[PDB]
C-alpha cells in the first residue's frame, strides 16, 4: 500500500519506444531533430523554478551526485555509510521522481514527495560523496540551502497552490488570489499574455506591496532592436497599485534554447518551420508573446512534417490562478500508419459537430480543415509526458488559422499497462471487458476529445467598436430564450475569464463531447467496431469513466477544498452528473475487500445509458458550451463548482469513499526518455533501462556539453529570487 | 490542452 508524499520503491518504470521512429529519419530530419531536443530539453530546466523554490538546488545537487558517482558506484559509497539496499532504492526512484517531474512536486496531482529514507543517513551519503570530495563547497552549500526542504512536510508545503497553505513559485509566497486577479485585471487591461509570466509582490519600508510582472526572455532590461516589448518595460499605476513590467526570467537557460533553435533552423525542411523557428526565437529573445504566436502560425500552416514539435509556455494547469504558462517543449516523428483512423476521423468531422447539443449559433463561423497525426515522441520535456495534445492554445489563431490534434502513439503504449488485481472498484465480470477494450476505447474517447471537443464552441466576443463576431440581433440563448447578453471582450481569453476553473471545465466539457458521441453507430466504424464490439466499448468506456471519477477523488483536497488535477476533476464532475440522473443509473457502494481492507464497487447499469445516461449528459454538455461561449463565468462557476463539490453526503458519502480510494491507489508510472548524440557526422540514439537507475542516467548522459554550467546557471537563478519564499 | 494518462 501507498504513502502519500513519497514515490514507493517499487514504483513502475517504463522506457519510450522510440528506435523504429528514429530508424525511418533522413540524416537532415535526424539533424533537426537533434537540435530541437536539446532546445526543449534545455528549456525544461525553467519548470524547476516554476515549481518550488527548493527543486532548482535539488537538481543541481543530484546531477552533481550522479555526474561523479553513477547510481552503482554511488550504491557502493551508500552501501559502505550504512544505507540499506531499501534505502538506497528509494534514494533513486526519489532522484528520478525529480527528473521525471521537473521537481518535487508531483506533475499529475501537484503534491510534494520526499525520499523514503532518513535525512541523516542521506546526509552522510551526499557529504562523503565523490561530488563533495571534488567541490566540497559547492555541494556542502546545496545541501545546507536545500536538505530540510527535501524532507520537510509541514502542511504548508504538502501541495501547491496560491496563500500561506500552498507552495507556488508562480507567484511570490505572499502572494494570494486576490493579488493573481488584480494582475489578471492589469495583463489584460495591457493586452499582454500572462503566458511566459510571473508575479512577485514586494513591500517597502511602509508596507506597501509593489508588483512585478517579470516575462521569460533572454535579454534583459537593457535596449534591443524589438520595441513591442521594450515599450511596455516600466512602471504602471492600476486601481492605485504599482505595477513594474520587466523581462528576462530564465534568461541563461532560455540563451541555450535559442541557441539549439538556430542550429535547428539550419535543417528545417520547408520555409514554415524556418519562419516559425525564427518567431519563437523572437519569442524567447524579447520575451514576447505576440511572437509566439506569429511562429505558432506559422507552425499550424506546417502540415505533416516528418519531425513534428512544439515548445514555449504552453499550458497552465500548474499555475494556482490558470492563467500562465509552464514550459514545455517535444519533438515527435510522424507515424503514417497509425495517422490513419485520425485522417478519416476528419472525413466525418465537420458532419459529427452539427450532433452535439448546442445550436450551429454556437458553433465555429468556419470549418477549418483538420490536423490530426499520430507521433511517436523522442523528446517530451517539462513536468510530464501527455499522451496527446491539442494545439496551440491562443483561441484567436484557432479560428482563423486552426489548430493540430496529435496522439502520441508511443505514450499511449505505456498507458496500456492494467492487470486485472489492478482494476480495483470493478465487480468481477466487468473486469473481463475493461481489458478487453480500453485500448480500442482510447483513440474512440481520445478521438473525439481533441477533435470534437477542444476543437469546438464558439467564443461569443464583441471587439472594441461594439460589433459582435455573431448576431446578436437573431442568435438565442437555448437556455433562457433570451438573447445573447454576454460576451468576450478585448484581451480576454477562456483562461482570463474562468481562472481557476478554466483548465479543468474545458476538459470537462472535451470529455463529455467524447463520452456522448461514444454513442454513436457511426463513430463506432470510423474506429471500426460495427456490432456487440461497437456496444462493447460503449458499455466499457461508460464504465470506465465512472470508474474514473470515483479514483479522481484521490486528487481532492478535502481541508482545502481544493481539486489539484483538471483531468480527474472533470470526471468526478461527469460521475456527479450521471449520479445526478439517478434511476439506478450508476450507484458506488462501500464494500470489504478480500484482503479484509475497506474497498467499493462501482455498478453501472447498461441498459439505462441511452435512456437516462445520454440525455442527462446532453442536457449537461449544452449547458457547459452555452456558459462558455457567453463567457458567463459566475455561472459557470455555479454549475461546475456545483457538480465538483465533494461531501460526505448518503447514499454515496464520497468523503468515506476518498480514504479507500487512497488506500488502493496505485502510482503513476515513471516514463524513461531516450537521448540523441551528435558522434561526428551522424546522429545516434541512445536508450536506457526501464528502472529508476535508467532514468537516472538518462538525464546524467542528456547535457554533455555543460551539465555543470547548467547546475551552475539553476543554482544562480534559484538564489537571485530566494527573498519571496 | 493536453490528454494525460
Ligand atoms: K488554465
Ligand atoms: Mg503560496
Ligand atoms: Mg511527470
Ligand atoms: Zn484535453
Amino acid at each position: 500500500a501507498d504513502t502519500q508524499y513519497i514515490l514507493p520503491n517499487d514504483i513502475g518504470v517504463s522506457s519510450l519506444d522510440s528506435r523504429e521512429a528514429f530508424r525511418l529519419l533522413s540524416p537532415t530530419e535526424r539533424l533537426y531533430a537533434y537540435h530541437l531536443s536539446r532546445a526543449a530539453w534545455y528549456g525544461g530546466l525553467a519548470v524547476l523554478l516554476q515549481t518550488s523554490p527548493e527543486a532548482p538546488y535539488i537538481y543541481a545537487l543530484l546531477s552533481r551526485l550522479f555526474r561523479a558517482q553513477d547510481p552503482d558506484q554511488l550504491r557502493q559509497h551508500a552501501l559502505a555509510e550504512g544505507l540499506t539496499e531499501e534505502e538506497y532504492q528509494a534514494f533513486l526512484v526519489y532522484a528520478a521522481g525529480v527528473y521525471s517531474n521537473m521537481g518535487n512536486y508531483k506533475s499529475f496531482g501537484d503534491t510534494k514527495f520526499v525520499p523514503n529514507l532518513p535525512k541523516e543517513k542521506l546526509e552522510r551519503v551526499i557529504l562523503g560523496s565523490e561530488a563533495a570530495q571534488q567541490h566540497p563547497e559547492e555541494v556542502r552549500g546545496l545541501w545546507q540551502t536545500c536538505g530540510e526542504l527535501m524532507f520537510s512536510l509541514e502542511p504548508r508545503l504538502r501541495h501547491l497552490g496560491l496563500g500561506k497553505e500552498g507552495i507556488t513559485t508562480y507567484f511570490s509566497g505572499n502572494c494570494t488570489m486576490e493579488d493573481a486577479k488584480l494582475a489578471q485585471d492589469f495583463l489584460d487591461s495591457q493586452n499582454l499574455s500572462a503566458y511566459n509570466t510571473r508575479l512577485f509582490k514586494e513591500v517597502d519600508g511602509c508596507g506597501k506591496p509593489y508588483y512585478e510582472v517579470r516575462l521569460a526572455s533572454v535579454l534583459g532590461s537593457e535596449p534591443s532592436l524589438d520595441s513591442e516589448v521594450t515599450s511596455k518595460l516600466k512602471s504602471y499605476e492600476f486601481r492605485g497599485s504599482p505595477f513594474q513590467v520587466t523581462r528576462g526570467d530564465y534568461a541563461p537557460i532560455l540563451q541555450k534554447v535559442v541557441e539549439q533553435l538556430e542550429k535547428a533552423k539550419a535543417y528545417a525542411a520547408n520555409s514554415h518551420q524556418g519562419q516559425m523557428l525564427a518567431q519563437y526565437i523572437e519569442s524567447f529573445t524579447q520575451g514576447s508573446i505576440e511572437a509566439h504566436k506569429r511562429g505558432s502560425r506559422f507552425w499550424i500552416q506546417d502540415k505533416g512534417p516528418i519531425v513534428e514539435s512544439y515548445i514555449g509556455f504552453i499550458e497552465s494547469y500548474r499555475d494556482p490562478f490558470g492563467s500562465r504558462g509552464e514550459f514545455e517543449g517535444f519533438v515527435a516523428v510522424v507515424n503514417k500508419a497509425m495517422s490513419a483512423k485520425f485522417e478519416r476521423l476528419v472525413a466525418s468531422a465537420e458532419q459529427l459537430l452539427k450532433e452535439l447539443p448546442w445550436p450551429p449559433t454556437f458553433e465555429k463561423d468556419k470549418f477549418l480543415t483538420p490536423d490530426f497525426t499520430s507521433l511517436d515522441v523522442l523528446t517530451f520535456a517539462g513536468s510530464g509526458i501527455p499522451a496527446g495534445i491539442n494545439i496551440p492554445n491562443y483561441d484567436d489563431l484557432r479560428q482563423t488559422e486552426g489548430f493540430k490534434n496529435v496522439s502520441l502513439g508511443n505514450v499511449l503504449a505505456v498507458a496500456y499497462a492494467t492487470q486485472r488485481e489492478k482494476l480495483t472498484f470493478l465487480e468481477e465480470d466487468d473486469k473481463d471487458l475493461y481489458i478487453l477494450w480500453k485500448g480500442p476505447s482510447f483513440d474512440v474517447q481520445v478521438g473525439l476529445h481533441a477533435l470534437l471537443g477542444h476543437g469546438s464552441g464558439k467564443l461569443f466576443v464583441q471587439d472594441e467598436k461594439g460589433a459582435f463576431n455573431f448576431d446578436q440581433e437573431t442568435v438565442i440563448n437555448p437556455e433562457t430564450g433570451e438573447q445573447i447578453q454576454s460576451w468576450y471582450r478585448c484581451g480576454e481569453t477562456w483562461d482570463s475569464k474562468f481562472s481557476t476553473i478554466a483548465s479543468s471545465y474545458e476538459e470537462c466539457r472535451a470529455e463529455s463531447v467524447g463520452l456522448y458521441l461514444s454513442l454513436h453507430p457511426q463513430v463506432l466504424e470510423i474506429f471500426g467496431f460495427e456490432g456487440a464490439d461497437a456496444e462493447d466499448v460503449i458499455y466499457v468506456n461508460w464504465l470506465n469513466m465512472v470508474r474514473a471519477g470515483l479514483l479522481a477523488l484521490e486528487f481532492y483536497t478535502p481541508e482545502a477544498f481544493n481539486w489539484r488535477q483538471a483531468h480527474m476533476q472533470a470526471r468526478f464532475v461527469i460521475l456527479r452528473v450521471l449520479l445526478e440522473a439517478g434511476e439506478g443509473l450508476v450507484t458506488i457502494t462501500p464494500t470489504t475487500g478480500s484482503d479484509g481492507r475497506p474497498d467499493a464497487r462501482v455498478r453501472l447499469d447498461r441498459s439505462k445509458i441511452r435512456s437516462v445516461g445520454k440525455p442527462a449528459l446532453e442536457r449537461f454538455l449544452r449547458r457547459l458550451q452555452v456558459l462558455k461561449s457567453t463567457g458567463d463565468v459566475a455561472g459557470g462557476r455555479a454549475l461546475y463548482e456545483g457538480y465538483a463539490t465533494v461531501t460526505d453526503a448518503p447514499p454515496e458519502s464520497f468523503l468515506t469513499l476518498r480514504d479507500t480510494v487512497l488506500l488502493r491507489k496505485e502510482s503513476r508510472k515513471l516514463i524513461v526518455q531516450p537521448n540523441t548524440r551528435l558522434e561526428g557526422s551522424d546522429v545516434q540514439l541512445l536508450e536506457y533501462e526501464a528502472s529508476a537507475a535508467g532514468l537516472i542516467r538518462s538525464f546524467s548522459e542528456r547535457f554533455p556539453e555543460d551539465g555543470p554550467e547548467l547546475e551552475e546557471i539553476l543554482t544562480q537563478l534559484a538564489t537571485a529570487d530566494a527573498r519571496f519564499w | 490542452y493536453g490528454g494525460f494518462m
